[PDB]
């Protein structure tokens, strides 16, 4: 299991940023795990960004 | 009713407005899918996710 | 959730990290070198994942979790973050604490201030810098002052780095306007090392 992400590293302000993630050994579909992304600041603590996942429910 | 004095014979009503009713299964299932051959195969009740 | 800024211990000594804040049976604890990417060493408290070894263990004490580190080595030497679940979905992180594993021998840290050039006040810019270095363990907090009352504005400090002789450094950059410089006369740079403090002042 390996994750790479991929994107601008230089983005100015104001902007959109995006970044993708591809995952390597393991399915995006898998129930068993959600995915989301974790930043970092420079010398700082880490901070949750957000997570989701189609395996749903009824409503 | 058939005979309504009767406590013996059931007692069949009629609505005038349908009753909304909601009957789930919150278990999010899958189907195994076991084969037990030639030709047969077998769904089996997988984990509840 | 609160921990500790520093954590020291020589090699096979044992040392107990907490944490405060977690109400569940959620937390987590991870461990990230200097330069690469965190590795959770823990998770649902004592539990132990894949490739760890057995001297790590995880515990919870009422509103306080733990962390215990038995046996240690060079290559446990990094900062170590704690996490919990919290409220319906949301998860938060804690300042994490900074364990370290460097050679000996343990020592007061150093602090040398210097306050803006006379061709720094030239651009209208007011620029103090604090340089705490040869301290051990390699956390440390600074702390900014006027006169009396503290400095809550324009502070930058940056997680400290590894020197030649082994004994870590950093440096806090305070930017300021010159108005508020030549108004207030003395300027005090406190520096938090394992409890005990260091401080430096200047003035014009
Ligand atoms: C209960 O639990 C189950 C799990 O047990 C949950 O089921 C999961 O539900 C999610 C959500 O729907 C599914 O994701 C969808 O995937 C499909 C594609 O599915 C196929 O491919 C999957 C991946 O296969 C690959 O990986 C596997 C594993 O490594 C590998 O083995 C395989 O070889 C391959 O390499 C397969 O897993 C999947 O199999 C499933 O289905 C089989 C039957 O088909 C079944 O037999 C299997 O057992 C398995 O269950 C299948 O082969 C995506 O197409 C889909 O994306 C659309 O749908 C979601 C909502 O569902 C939506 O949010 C997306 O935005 C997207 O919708 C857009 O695209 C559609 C076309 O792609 C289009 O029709 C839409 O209108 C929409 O398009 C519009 O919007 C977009 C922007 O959004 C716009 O750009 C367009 O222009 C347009 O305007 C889903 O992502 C999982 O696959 C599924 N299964 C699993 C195992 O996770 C379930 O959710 C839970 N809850 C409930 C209530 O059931
Ligand atoms: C659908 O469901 C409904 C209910 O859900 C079913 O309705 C049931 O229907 C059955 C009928 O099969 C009823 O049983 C019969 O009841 C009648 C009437 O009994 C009542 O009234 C009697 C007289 O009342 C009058 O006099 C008094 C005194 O003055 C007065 O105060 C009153 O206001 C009124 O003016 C009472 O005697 C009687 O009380 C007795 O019975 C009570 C019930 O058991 C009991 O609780 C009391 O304590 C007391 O013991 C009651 O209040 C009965 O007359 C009739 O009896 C016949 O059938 C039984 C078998 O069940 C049999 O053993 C008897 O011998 C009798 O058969 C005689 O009459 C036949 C017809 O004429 C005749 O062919 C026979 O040969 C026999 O006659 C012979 O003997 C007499 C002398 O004994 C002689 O003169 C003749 O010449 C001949 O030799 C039944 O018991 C149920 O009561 C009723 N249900 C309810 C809740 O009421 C219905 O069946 C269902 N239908 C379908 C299709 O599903
Ligand atoms: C129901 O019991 C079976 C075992 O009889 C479980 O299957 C095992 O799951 C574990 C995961 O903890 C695997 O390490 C084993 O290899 C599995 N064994 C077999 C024979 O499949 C199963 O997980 C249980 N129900 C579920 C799916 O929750």
């Amino acid at each position: 299991p390996q994750l790479q992400e991929s994107g601008p590293t230089l983005v100015e302000a104001s902007e959109t940023l995006s970044l993708t993630c591809a995952v390597s050994g393991d399915s995006t579909a898998a129930c068993n795990s959600f995915w989301g992304w974790v930043r970092q600041p420079p010398g700082k603590g880490l901070e949750w960004v957000g997570s989701l996942s189609h395996c749903a429910s009824y409503w | 009713s058939e005979n309504i004095t009767n406590n013996a014979k059931n007692i069949l009503v009629q609505f005038n407005t349908p009753v909304q009713i909601n009957c789930t299964r919150p278990n999010n299932n899958t189907r195994k899918s076991i084969r037990i051959g030639p030709g047969q195969a077998f769904y089996a009740t997988g984990d509840i996710i | 959730l609160t921990q500790p800024p520093s954590a020291s211990g020589s090699p096979g000594q044992s040392i107990t990290i907490s944490c405060t804040g977690t109400s569940n049976n959620f937390v987590s604890w991870y461990q990230q070198h200097a330069g690469k990417a965190p590795k959770l060493v823990i998770y649902d408290v004592n539990k132990r994942p894949s490739g760890v070894p057995d001297r790590f263990s995880g515990s919870k004490s009422g509103n306080t979790a733990s962390l215990t580190v038995s046996g240690l080595q060079t290559d446990d030497e990094a900062v170590y973050y704690c996490g919990s679940l919290v409220g319906n979905w949301d998860v938060i992180f804690g300042g994490g604490t900074k364990l370290t594993v460097l050679g000996q021998p343990k020592a007061a840290p150093s602090v040398t201030l210097f306050p803006p050039s006379s061709e720094e006040l030239q651009a209208n810019k007011a620029t103090l810098v604090c340089l705490i270095s040869d301290f051990y363990p390699g956390a440390v907090t600074v702390a900014w002052k006027a006169d009396s009352s503290p400095v809550k504005a324009g502070v930058e400090t940056t997680t400290p780095s590894k020197q030649s002789n082994n004994k870590y450094a950093a440096s806090s950059y305070l930017s300021l306007t010159p108005e508020q410089w030549k108004s207030h006369r003395s300027y005090s740079c406190q520096v938090t090392h394992e409890g005990s403090t260091v401080e430096k002042t200047v003035a014009p």
